[PDB]
């Protein structure tokens, strides 16, 4: 007459599915707690780093001229900054930046020489001169959307000077020389290898070509290849997948092995020659309808190459600033989701952070002795791409952290399983619920590691037909007790739990009743 | 008990039920009738002394109203102008055609059905005063005794009977905790009529 | 005993209970009362002696508040004014109706269902001496004696009941705890009646 | 620092069951050495609480094969030395009952 | 009411699993003794050679 039910089964976060027949460890609504190989853990806390900006962050980024240099830039109306020694700003375009642009910038990833495009501006480009500047012969009408990167190839783009923004992409470079853009880059001139090519199709090339290591591919709302083995004219337009349309700048696949892709329709991926849906059962419903966007931009995704995960940053309906406050995680080691909620956030990026004090030391002494190269700190870190987010109501910028604390203040955790399977156990070691059969509870235990208490609710439902409502219980410390009693009965049995602690961590739990009538209304 | 603690009570033992309320109020009315209705009856239903006015030339007379049955120990009685009177004897109709076109003061009292009889025909008005034992509605007493004596009882009959129509198992615990419940109030009501009194074998 | 420790005892035998004190507390009470329903009474329910006085012509005297069951050796008694004394007799009904309009002193009784009634009826008020078993609710003495004494029957009752009323298997068993103690505290209720007794014929 | 103790299903290995609190019985190994081991015992009131040690003396296996404690915890740790030439560990068996369930 | 456990079914050296659900002869904390076929080894001990700097 009792059930005992486990979490280690490593079933992912599946709200989509009917949640009554949701296997053992199941979760029905999450609350940023990590389903993990052990059970159920706390993936939050965050420690303070020392970045600072002290201007707009609307984007954010790394990149290193040397071994042992770490620079950022942030971006904002009229303005780009630096963030390295102590000093910042100064950096942006001679003129003020363009008018008013936000959240509309861009940022690539070529040789050393790092590059910056903006809808409303030209490309500038930083050099030795610490100012960014335009390109040497690009002619000075131009205005440009996006850009991209791809073998020894710079400004894989789509989008001409002017008047003509709607469809382009034009091979702006030559064979280049690593750490300069081409001397020349004309295209209808038959001095080398460019050119301006259409790639007809009836949707919009949007953004970069993406990746992959045999070659690059894209679309515009169908997919499209390009491959330059050719020699007569390089690279040969061609074509995919006429199904599958992307739907924001900022939706972009990842640089993992395997590509994560978001569209419109569904979530797929494929690495160029067979497809499929990452969660199309599971997954895909909620995503979507957990609100209309209607701030369709603005959703962005990066990845954690620590730990096999990817996390999507998405608006709540009931966020009204546009900005997320919410992200959806899954593992792409193992096929397991998570969801998490967070404060306001406008844009996050990895990378590291070296900060120390440095240039008020005590000894003015002579160069016999060792400075220690700058010695200690993150060294182990260097390695590691710990992710850093633009928190919307912060001057200095944060990184996570195991210690499930925002930085004085904690983080709230909330699980919940709307039903559980129930009832008669058959042959098999798993159980199947009885619908028909009305039953009350008798108590509850719960498997936990850690120490720290969590309170828990319990709700009860007349019908599957009816709703659901809530009650409270009162915590328990794990310490002295693993049980706790209340009497109840309903049609289906609800508990929902919420956590105010440093960890957290669920392994399984018993559920004792008995079967004492049958199902009424 | 206060007729609110019994439904708390039925909740409670039941498995903390809520929104029945009304059907536990349909339900535990219903019960006390049934019990009432019984072969046996406690000590708490006999009726203060009440009397009957007769008119004259009329032999049947009316039973009480939701009555079961007379007192073992007490009888009809007349009482005359003076204040006295006689207690009146019962037989069954058949001894009792005796009598018939005979003249005096009531003596035979006969049960019939639904009307009692008095074959010595009173040719002049009457009255008769009687013990009985009455339903419990009829009963003046503000309150119902039922609700106060062996309450335990009341308790566990009715949980009998929606749990009856809920097809659980249960239902027969709770039918078997009636009865040792109503077995022990017939001991009770047997100890109590006896507790002091001394016979002796005339 | 103090109310409390009996709380906690059955808190920590029926499983190390927590929160369940005012279910704990409601359920207790209810007990002690069903119990006291029960045909059995133990010692410790003997009230003291009690004593009232009833007005002219009234041979009607209502029962004793609390009022269960009279003491077995001992009956009603008739306090004069002059300091003498006399113990009425018990009758039914039917055996005293004669007496209906003797004048003296009263000498006899019945029960009758809630009122006493002495046919020997004086024409002034008069006072009378009673003793009966009483509900630990309507007794005079600052303690319930019940938690004194049986203290068990009591933890193992209403843990039956709580236990019970979850529906769990060990009902059975704590059933036949209560039951055992009660046929245990039956046979100590006569070993204090007739503990040193002298008896002999005549 | 725990074993799978417990219910022993239909399959031939055995589940652990955490509700059911046991007592040991006594403990035997199987070993193809002549050279004895020590043996340390650990127990542990809950999961969520942490471990705690105890000691054993040591047995020759060439005499005994078997060795006799009493204790009951919330789950079960051996804890095994050697200062020995050679080491060979084959398996091993544990007599139990269950005597009650999980408290804290 | 007694559970007979063996060593030789070859798992490895398993300290980042759940500890408590590992299977009949893992090993929670280990100290350089060698799992093996027929079972756990000393894997230890050493000659001294003829070189020297």
């Amino acid at each position: 007459m009792e059930v005992t039910h486990k979490q280690f089964d490593l079933s992912g976060f599946l709200p989509d599915q009917a949640p009554d027949t949701l296997k053992s460890g199941a979760i029905s609504r999450g609350f940023n707690v990590k389903p993990t190989i052990l059970g159920w853990e706390k993936s939050g806390g965050f420690r303070e780093t020392n970045t600072a900006p002290t201007n707009e962050k609307d984007f954010i980024f790394f990149w290193s001229p040397a071994i042992g240099d770490n620079r950022w830039f942030s971006g904002g109306d009229k303005t780009v900054q630096q963030v390295e020694g102590n000093v910042v700003s100064d950096v942006s375009r001679t003129g003020g930046y363009t008018a008013a642009a936000a959240a509309r910038w861009n940022a690539v990833n070529f040789n050393g020489v790092l590059l910056m495009n903006n809808e409303l501006d030209s490309p500038q480009y930083l050099a030795a001169s610490g100012k960014l500047e335009d390109f040497p012969n690009l002619p000075s009408n131009v205005r440009f959307r996006t850009v991209a990167v791809y073998k020894n190839f710079i400004l894989g783009l789509g989008v001409n000077f002017g008047s003509g923004f709607l469809d382009d992409e034009i091979y702006w470079s030559h064979q280049a020389d690593p750490g300069t853009m081409p001397p020349n880059w004309d295209y209808a001139n038959a001095a080398s290898d460019s050119g301006r090519t259409p790639l007809p199709s009836e949707g919009y090339c949007v953004t970069s070509e993406e990746l992959g290591s045999m070659n690059i591919v894209y679309k515009s709302d169908s997919i499209w290849t390009m491959q330059l083995i050719g020699g007569q004219w390089i690279f040969r337009f061609e074509n995919k997948f006429p199904g599958q349309g992307i739907l924001n700048k900022k939706s972009v696949v990842s640089f993992e092995g395997k590509h994560f892709v978001v569209t419109q329709k569904d979530i797929i991926v494929h690495d160029g020659y067979q497809v499929r849906s990452v969660a199309d059962k599971r997954v895909r419903n909620f995503f979507f309808t957990d609100m209309n966007s209607d701030y369709f931009e603005r959703v962005f995704v990066v990845k954690d190459p620590r730990v096999a995960e990817v996390y999507v940053f998405y608006p709540s309906k009931n966020s009204v600033d546009g900005l997320c406050d919410r992200a959806l995680v899954w593992n792409w080691r193992d096929d397991v989701w998570s969801l998490l909620n967070l404060r306001p956030l406008k844009h996050a990026a990895y990378g590291y952070e070296i900060t120390g004090v440095s240039i008020t030391w005590d000894n003015f002494v002579g160069g016999w002795e060792s400075t220690g190269l700058w010695q200690a700190d993150e060294d182990v870190a260097k390695y590691a791409p710990v992710l850093h987010y633009s928190f919307r109501d912060v001057p200095k910028l944060l990184a996570p952290t195991p210690q499930a604390l925002f930085i004085d203040e904690e983080i709230e955790a909330v699980w919940e399983r709307e039903d559980i399977v129930i009832g008669s156990i058959s042959r098999d070691g798993v159980p199947y619920q009885d619908y028909e059969r009305n039953k009350s509870v008798s108590s509850i235990s719960f498997d936990v590691d850690t120490t720290e208490p969590f309170d828990v609710y319990i709700g009860y439902k007349g019908s599957l037909e009816d709703s659901v409502e809530w009650e409270f219980a009162g915590t328990v410390n794990p310490m002295e007790d693993k049980r706790l009693f209340c009497l109840l009965t309903a049609g289906l049995f609800s508990m929902r739990i919420i956590s105010k602690a440093q960890t957290f961590i669920l392994r399984s739990y018993k559920i004792t009743y008995e079967f004492a009538g049958e199902m009424w209304a | 008990m206060d007729k609110a603690t019994l439904v708390k009570t039925i909740a409670y033992r039941m498995g903390n039920v809520k929104g029945q309320d009304t059907a536990i109020d349909f339900e535990l009315a219903l019960s006390i009738e049934r019990l009432e209705g019984q072969e046996f009856v406690p000590w708490f239903l006999l009726s203060e002394n009440n009397f009957f006015e007769g008119t004259a030339q009329e032999n049947r007379i009316p039973v009480p109203r939701g009555f079961i049955r007379e007192y073992e120990e007490g009888s009809l009685y007349l009482r005359r102008v003076a204040g006295t009177g006689k207690c009146l004897i019962k037989k069954s109709q058949d001894q009792l055609l005796k009598y018939e076109g005979m003249t005096g003061e009531p003596s035979h009292y006969s049960l019939t059905n639904q009307y009692f009889r008095i074959y010595p025909v009173p040719q002049e008005d009457f009255k008769v005063e009687l013990l009985f034992y009455r339903k419990s509605s009829t009963l003046n007493v503000e309150d119902n005794p039922w609700y106060e004596y062996a309450a335990e009882l009341l308790v566990a009959e009715t949980i009998w009977a929606m749990l009856s129509a809920r097809r659980d198992k249960m239902a027969d615990y709770w039918k078997s905790v009636a009865a040792d419940q109503m077995r022990r109030l017939t001991i009770l009501d047997a100890e109590r009529r006896l507790a002091n009194q001394e016979i002796f074998m005339g």
